[PDB]
């Protein structure tokens, strides 16, 4: 099954600010799945996994999660690599929308 | 709360 | 009144790199209370709620028999590879056990069994008998039926469960109970001749949340495209819904914000700006 990824952050994204860079993936199988936070196509720094759970119709979810500083000229993304996807979905965030 | 271990069993 | 418990167990042939194959999660009204894994070897509180109103012994007793789960499910993926006929790579075991407290009072326990993201074994309270869907979980149901589980496991999902689930809703009836206000953002993107609107709501507590598009005060849920519920790392929840529209039009547009927390639903434009 092919999982179903969306990029979004905690708190409402403005400069010179912390915030929280989500990336969760739901509706897949099998459970072996390779999630990364990106910035400028470089891996971030702290990323943890908390979700390791599966809806009422057996299909897997997984959200990680990366503490972050938005600034401008940055591109933040979310590489994501499956068994069921040949080549890497990347899922680009955007601070404006 | 969990129950006994062997209703995990196959 | 809808109170659930829910603990899912996943055994893994693959996990991969790092990852525990073994993972034991709980959840109380869908949210996590119960944590354990492979690695630590250990069942752990993650609420507040949870760890003030139980001892150590309690954990202590939880730890051992999910440690005993994680033995009869490591043999598991073993007994059934050998039932299918296979070598080995990517094989998981999923387990869904619990009990629902419904409005009414009418009590509603589950406990089924899956292998490789297919329902293998699912138990029934109104015959008191294991059902095997797949052909292969039939050796299965010759050890439920040797053994007696049935009527152990009845007692447990009628009796067990629901009695402690009862006392988990009024130990955390203040953390359940609270609801936290979203911060919406009503933004928009050109492209080929197509404005899409977007409307972000921000951490958000429940769960259920109804966020529609609206154009000239009338509601159009059909143009409408909804991301779904998705949750944040510290409980709270995110909402992401766009709509196509003409441009020189966005200001016409309103998200409709239907929560908990909004005593009536907020209405945000993208000039007034949202939720500020």
């Amino acid at each position: 099954l092919t999982p179903k990824v969306q990029v979004y952050s905690r708190f409402p994204a403005s400069a010179g600010t912390k915030n929280v860079l989500n990336c969760f993936a739901a509706g897949f199988h099998p459970p072996k799945i390779s999630i990364t936070l990106m910035k400028d196509g470089v891996p971030m720094e702290g990323a943890q996994y908390s979700d390791m759970s599966f809806n009422d119709d057996w299909t897997f979810q997984r959200l990680v999660h990366a503490d972050f500083t938005p600034s401008s000229g940055s591109t933040y993304a979310c590489k994501v690599e499956h068994e069921t996807l040949k080549e890497p979905q990347v899922y680009k965030w955007d601070p404006e929308f | 709360t969990a129950g006994q271990s062997n209703y995990d069993r196959l | 009144e809808l109170h659930t418990l829910r603990y899912i167990r996943t055994a893994m042939t693959d996990p991969g790199p790092g990852l525990p194959w073994f993972v034991d999660v709980g959840y109380v009204d869908g949210e996590l209370f119960m944590h354990y894994n492979s690695t630590a070897r250990r069942a752990v509180p993650r609420t507040e709620w949870i760890a003030a109103n139980t001892d150590q012994q309690y954990w202590d007793r939880e730890t051992q028999i999910v440690q005993g789960s994680e033995q009869i499910n490591r043999e598991n993926l073993d007994i059934l590879r050998r039932r299918y006929n296979q070598t080995g790579g990517s094989h998981t075991v999923q387990w869904m056990s619990g009990c629902d407290i419904l409005e009414d009072g009418t009590i509603r326990g589950y406990h089924q069994a899956a292998y490789d993201g297919r329902d293998f074994v699912a138990f029934d309270k109104g015959t008191m008998t294991l059902t095997a869907a797949v052909p292969e979980a039939v050796p299965t149901k010759r050890k439920w039926e040797e053994g007696g589980y049935a009527e152990g496991l009845k007692q447990y999902l009628e009796e067990t469960c629901v009695e402690w689930l009862r006392r988990y809703v009024e130990y955390g009836k203040a953390e359940l109970g609270r609801r936290e206000r979203p911060e919406v953002r009503v933004w928009g993107k050109e492209a080929d001749g197509i404005l899409t609107l977007s409307c972000r709501a921000h951490g958000f507590y429940p769960r259920p949340i109804v966020v529609s598009w609206l154009k000239d005060g009338a509601v159009r849920g059909q143009d409408a495209q909804s991301g779904g519920i998705v949750p944040n790392g510290d409980g709270t929840y995110h909402t992401w819904v766009t709509i196509d529209a003409q441009p020189g039009d966005g200001d016409k547009y309103q998200c409709r914000v239907e929560h908990a927390s909004l005593p009536q639903p907020g209405l945000y434009s993208w000039r007034s700006g949202g939720g500020l």
